[PDB]
C-alpha cells in the first residue's frame, strides 16, 4: 500500500507478513461501488455490475469500493479482488443487486465476500442468499452500521445483524469504539474505522471514515488465516477471529473486541 | 442499503 496506514499494524497483521503470509491464492469479492482497476495500486482479478445505470464495475464513481480495496490489499497484499459493482455513485444500492452480487460470488467460488453497506431493515431474500453463501463455504464480512447508539437497541444494520455474517464495528488508533459505530448484541469484532488512508478513484489518495472501512481489516484477515491455514473452513476462520480478539470493554459496544490477526492465524 |  502506497499510503501509510495505522490500521494494518494495530490488528497485527504485519506479525503474519514476517511470517510470510499475504493472502495468496484467496478471491475477495468487494460487493460496493466498483473497485477503479485503472488505479496504478491496484490489480482486479475479475467482477460484474448489477447496478442497471452503472454498468463498469471496473470503474467507482463513489470512492467507496476503491479504497475498500486498497484496505483488502493492505492487509493481505496476495489477495485477489473482484469488483462486484452493487451500490451506484451515491453509495445506494436495491436488495435484489446486492443477491445478484452474493449469487455471482457463490457461482465464482469467492472464498470471502465483503459488504461494507448497511440498512436499518433487513430483506428476507439477501437473508436467504448470505446463509446460502455461508452454506456454501464463503466467509462474509459485513460493516456494522454507522447508525451510532440507541439506549438499549441496536443499531447493528443488515446485513451484519444475521447471525451468519460477522459484522465489524470501528475503533479508532486509541482503540475506542468511533460515536459513529452501530452496537448491539449482533456486534461480533471490531476493527480500525477512522482516518484510514486508501487508495481513491483516478490514481488519488485519502483518509476515509466508517464501518465500511473496519469490515475490509477483517476480511483481509481472512485471507491472511486462510493463506496459513487453507484447509479451515469459514467456520474456523470465523470462530479464530472472534475467539482471539483482544476484548476492549462490553461487548454491547464491541462484540469480542479489536480482531488479533497473530492470535488467529496461531 | 447505503455505504457505510
Ligand atoms: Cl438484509
Ligand atoms: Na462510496
Ligand atoms: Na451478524
Amino acid at each position: 500500500a502506497k499510503c501509510v496506514s495505522y490500521g494494518v499494524a494495530q490488528i497485527k497483521a504485519p506479525a503474519l507478513h514476517s511470517q510470510g503470509y499475504t493472502g495468496s491464492n484467496v478471491k475477495v469479492a468487494i460487493l460496493d461501488t466498483g473497485i477503479d482497476s485503472s488505479h496504478p495500486d491496484l490489480n482486479v482479478a475479475g467482477g460484474a455490475s448489477f447496478v442497471p445505470s452503472e454498468t463498469n464495475p471496473f470503474q467507482d464513481n463513489s470512492s467507496g469500493g476503491t479504497h475498500i480495496a486498497g484496505t483488502v490489499l493492505a492487509v493481505a497484499p496476495s489477495a485477489s479482488l473482484y469488483a462486484v459493482k452493487v451500490l451506484g455513485a451515491d453509495g445506494k444500492g436495491q436488495a435484489s443487486w446486492i443477491i445478484n452480487g452474493i449469487e455471482w460470488a457463490i457461482a465464482n467460488n469467492m472464498d470471502v465476500i465483503n459488504m461494507s453497506l448497511g440498512s436499518p431493515s433487513g430483506s428476507a431474500a439477501v437473508k436467504a442468499a448470505v446463509d446460502k453463501a455461508v452454506a456454501s463455504g464463503v466467509v462474509v464480512v459485513a460493516a456494522a452500521g454507522n447508525s451510532g447508539t440507541s439506549g438499549s437497541s441496536s443499531t447493528v444494520t443488515y446485513p451484519a445483524k444475521y447471525p451468519s455474517v460477522i459484522a465489524v464495528g470501528a475503533v479508532d488508533s486509541s482503540n475506542q469504539r468511533a460515536p459513529f459505530s452501530s452496537v448491539g448484541p449482533e456486534l461480533d469484532v471490531m476493527a480500525p474505522g477512522v482516518s484510514i488512508c486508501s487508495t481513491l478513484p483516478g490514481g488519488k489518495y485519502g483518509a476515509l471514515s466508517g464501518t465500511s472501512m473496519a469490515s475490509p481489516h477483517v476480511a483481509g484477515a481472512a485471507a491472511l488465516i486462510l493463506s496459513k491455514h487453507p484447509n479451515w473452513t469459514n467456520t474456523q476462520v470465523r470462530s479464530s477471529l472472534e475467539n482471539t480478539a483482544t476484548k476492549l470493554g462490553d461487548s454491547f459496544y464491541y462484540g469480542k473486541g479489536l480482531i488479533n490477526v497473530e492470535a488467529a492465524a496461531q | 442499503y447505503s455505504a457505510m
